[PDB]
């Protein structure tokens, strides 16, 4: 029952700001107290505000003076307003709820902020079809694209059993790739549909490619 | 400097007890406030091992324990386990910094777990990669166990250095390992040669996969 | 003096405790029962050369004066014998002007551990 679902997280230049959101269902936000939480890509956990249940609000060091917390009882949201980020608040970004003594009890997924000069990119995707002893591999190369992250699902949602997209590579010029595998029986090869369903959000991008046996 | 300090790393076989310890302050642990573990699965949100010093929530096994006194905090864990596996914080809070505060963190490593060779796919330039006058040679390996992997990629039978790309392994959902290995070329490259491997080792476990122009 | 928890919210409310910075009648309670014991005479000597004194425990090195604390301050420009009084007045008056730090109700290291995040309401529930 108890949700917490962030946004609002993407890609903005040095010096620029960025707002988060944070929308919960199964409790009333006005009522608990709540925090935000960060951790950069192969770091440790970092602290970064709380707002209390009585309507007072703290912050650490680090972001004091250019980050702002509050809250909104008739959406039941908690917000998070960035000011003049740097590199060092590159991270994904935590939505959390308090137990006693500031355990925190429940986690949001998390919303990724990357804070870069560099210039977004599309991918380009490619179909992975079936090599020609009962299950076969397919799938689609998602390549060249700046900053992370790309979504991929199957058949619109519908194929999860046997799916692994393997986490991305960056390569020397800056981008990265990612490659997205399915293993399905044999049997169902050239029968089957099979679509990867590819997004893209900074570059808005968003493709349907159809994975089929190669023909000679 | 350091607000609250763990050790980056610690290993054990298993069976065995293992200790994590989480140094604090005059201004934290010292001051009087208490102190909270996480276990951080990887490509997961953290999860409350220990709540006040000592106390479990529901779900976490009576083989995780903690204890604190002074300036100091530890997580023991006896009867070790390939689940085990995973990135521990400990925290607590800062009168003079006014905020909650985390430890650096520790990686554990269960040394001994059952071994698991790697499976390896290859995939060679698609014809619609080849028409954009592109060519990308994909090699995927996955399930293995320890993470230790070394990749090498041949050209009919002389070893080829030159537009290789590899991840560093990375854990899946079950606690084994992945990586991924790109090689480009020209679409004239990719058929001047006969045969394409990518040749993957794992402690004495050799696993090739090859492909051909057709 | 040992107060009863009703006698003591009854007390805290004629004081003007009750949603002070945001902070309901229950979180100042639930403080003086886990940091005194509900005794106004209440003092711990700590190791560092200071004390804490009375029924909310005030620390002798930032907020108030003992004349034996190495480093002292006097934030709350008053001497630490007069929050060891049966008129809690004195320290309800320390008590608001330390919670107005950025530390708000976490100076006091018993309420973060016992009080912050649990149902406060409780023990001023019967009264």
């Amino acid at each position: 029952q108890v949700q917490l679902v962030e946004s609002g997280g993407g890609l903005v230049q040095p010096g620029g700001p960025l707002r988060l959101s944070c929308a919960a269902s199964g409790f009333t936000i006005s009522s608990n107290y709540m925090s935000w939480v960060r951790q950069a890509p192969g770091k440790g956990l970092e602290w970064v505000s709380a707002i209390y249940s009585g309507g007072s609000t703290y912050y650490a060091d680090s972001v004091k003076g250019r980050f702002t917390i509050s809250r909104d009882n008739s959406k039941n949201t908690l917000y998070l307003q960035m000011n003049s980020l740097r590199a060092e608040d590159t991270a994904v970004y935590y939505c959390a709820r308090e137990g006693p003594g500031d355990s925190i009890v429940y986690w949001g997924k998390g919303t990724l902020v990357t804070v870069s000069s560099a210039s977004t990119k599309g991918p380009s995707v490619f179909p992975l079809a079936p090599s020609s002893g009962g299950t076969a591999a397919l799938g689609c190369l998602v390549k060249d694209y700046f900053p992370e992250p790309v979504t991929v699902s199957w058949n619109s949602g519908a194929l999860t059993s046997g799916v692994h997209t393997f986490p991305a590579v960056l390569q020397s010029s800056g981008l990265y790739s990612l490659s997205s595998v399915v293993t399905v029986p044999s049997s169902s090869l050239g029968t089957q549909t099979y679509i990867c369903n590819v997004n893209h959000k900074p570059s808005n991008t968003k493709v349907d490619k159809r994975v089929e046996p190669k023909s000679d | 400097q350091s607000v609250l300090t763990q050790p980056p790393s610690v290993s054990g076989a298993p069976g065995q007890r293992v200790s994590i310890s989480c140094t604090g302050r005059s201004s934290n642990i010292g001051a009087g406030y208490d102190v909270h573990w996480y276990q951080q699965l990887p490509g997961k949100a953290p999860k409350l091992l220990i709540y006040g010093n000592t106390n479990r929530p529901s779900g976490v096994p009576v083989r995780f324990s903690g204890s604190k006194s002074g300036t100091s905090a530890s997580l023991a864990i006896t009867g070790l386990q390939a689940e085990d596996e995973a990135d521990y914080y400990c925290q607590s809070y800062d009168s003079s910094l006014r905020g909650s505060v985390f430890g650096g963190g520790t990686k554990l490593t269960v040394l001994g777990q059952p071994k698991a060779a790697p499976s390896v796919t290859l995939f060679p330039p698609s014809s619609e990669e080849l028409q954009a006058n592109k060519a990308t040679l994909v090699c995927l390996i996955s399930d293995f166990y320890p993470g230790a992997v070394t990749v090498a990629w041949k050209a009919d039978s002389s070893p080829v250095k030159a537009g290789v790309e590899t991840t560093t392994p990375s854990k899946q959902s079950n606690n084994k390992y992945a990586a991924s290995s790109y090689l480009s070329l020209t679409p004239e490259q990719w058929k001047s040669h006969r045969s394409y491997s990518c040749q993957v080792t794992h402690e004495g476990s050799t696993v090739e996969k090859t492909v051909a122009p057709t | 003096k040992v107060f009863g928890r009703c006698e003591l919210a009854a007390a805290m409310k004629r004081h003007g405790l009750d949603n002070y910075r945001g902070y309901s009648l229950g979180n100042w309670v639930c403080a003086a029962k886990f940091e005194s014991n509900f005794n106004t005479q209440a003092t711990n000597r700590n190791t560092d050369g200071s004390t804490d004194y009375g029924i909310l425990q005030i620390n002798s090195r930032w907020w108030c004066n003992d004349g034996r604390t190495p480093g002292s301050r006097n934030l709350c420009n008053i001497p630490c014998s007069a929050l060891l009084s049966s008129d809690i007045t004195a320290s309800v008056n320390c008590a608001k002007k330390i919670v107005s730090d950025g530390n708000g109700m976490n100076a006091w290291v018993a309420w973060r551990n016992r009080c912050k995040g649990t149902d406060v309401q409780a023990w001023i529930r019967g009264c």
